[PDB]
């Protein structure tokens, strides 16, 4: 269950893997080795739960990466922040296919100035980050969108279904706010 | 064994179509898969994620190999 949890007596655990800096900068993503891939039965593009500290959790998807060490996750500065862990910490990854076409989530930015001094949000950051990118996205996340001349983070402030989904073409975005 | 693509492809409901193909198979053989299975080409885009990318917009006589799809991709159709 937990990170920090463990019976005295227990078969290994091959899906706690030691954080380590991504190539791939996007938000959604994480990369192993292709044979930590096969050994935990985790298919490229597979949706993925991630644990991290202080029980926060993660939705990436898992795609493969040929310079990742067998027992190492590649993962963003956002995925790391939204788990609390470092580089060098462990997580704990499992398969999620409990991951449905969202129908609706509801989001907002977490700085209450920038709406004002930038161009529309849903056109310059959450459509273009969205849109034909399949993206898995659970409640509490904060993700950060670079679009126009400055990022803006986004708070997810809950997803239906709930905790997490995929945002499909036909989610409806609600951003207030 | 001789290259094989695994292609797992999300219909528009958000569920699965599953299906091996050689990875030497044309681009064209995938086109007919989905098609057979009700998403035609002209109602239908199939869509890579990483990176973003339009594969029903590639050669159709290209191999899956050629055409980078191998040896696993996860696919979305999306209508047009
Ligand atoms: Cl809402």
């Amino acid at each position: 269950d937990d990170l920090s949890t463990a019976i005295l007596k227990q078969k290994n655990r091959p899906n706690r893997l030691i954080v380590d800096e991504a190539i791939n900068e996007d938000n959604s993503v994480v990369s192993l080795s292709q044979p930590k891939m096969d050994e935990l039965q985790l298919f490229r593009g597979d949706t993925v739960l991630l644990k991290g500290k202080k029980r926060r959790e993660a939705v990436c998807i898992v795609l493969s990466d040929d310079t990742c060490s067998d027992e190492k996750i590649r993962m963003n500065r956002v995925v790391r922040n939204n788990l609390r862990v470092r580089l060098g910490d462990v997580i704990s990854i499992q398969p999620c296919p409990d991951v449905k076409y969202g129908k609706r989530i509801h989001v907002l930015p977490i700085d209450d100035t920038v709406e004002g001094i930038t161009g529309n949000l849903f056109e310059v950051y959450l459509k273009p980050y969205f849109l034909e990118a399949y993206r898995p996205i659970r409640k509490g996340d904060i993700f950060l969108v670079r679009g126009g001349m400055r990022a803006v983070e986004f708070k997810v402030v809950e997803t239906d279904p709930s905790p997490y989904c995929i945002v499909a073409p036909d989610t409806v975005i609600h951003c207030e706010g | 064994a001789e290259p094989v693509s695994k292609l797992r492809i999300r219909t528009p409901s958000g569920e699965f179509l599953e299906r091996r193909f050689l990875a030497s198979n044309k681009l064209q053989i995938v086109f007919d898969f989905v098609a057979s299975k009700g998403f035609p080409w002209d109602e239908y885009k199939l869509l890579s994620t990483f990176p973003r990318r339009d594969v029903t917009q590639l050669d159709p006589n290209k191999s899956l190999l050629e055409v980078k799809l191998f040896p696993q991709e996860t696919l979305f159709l999306e209508a047009k």
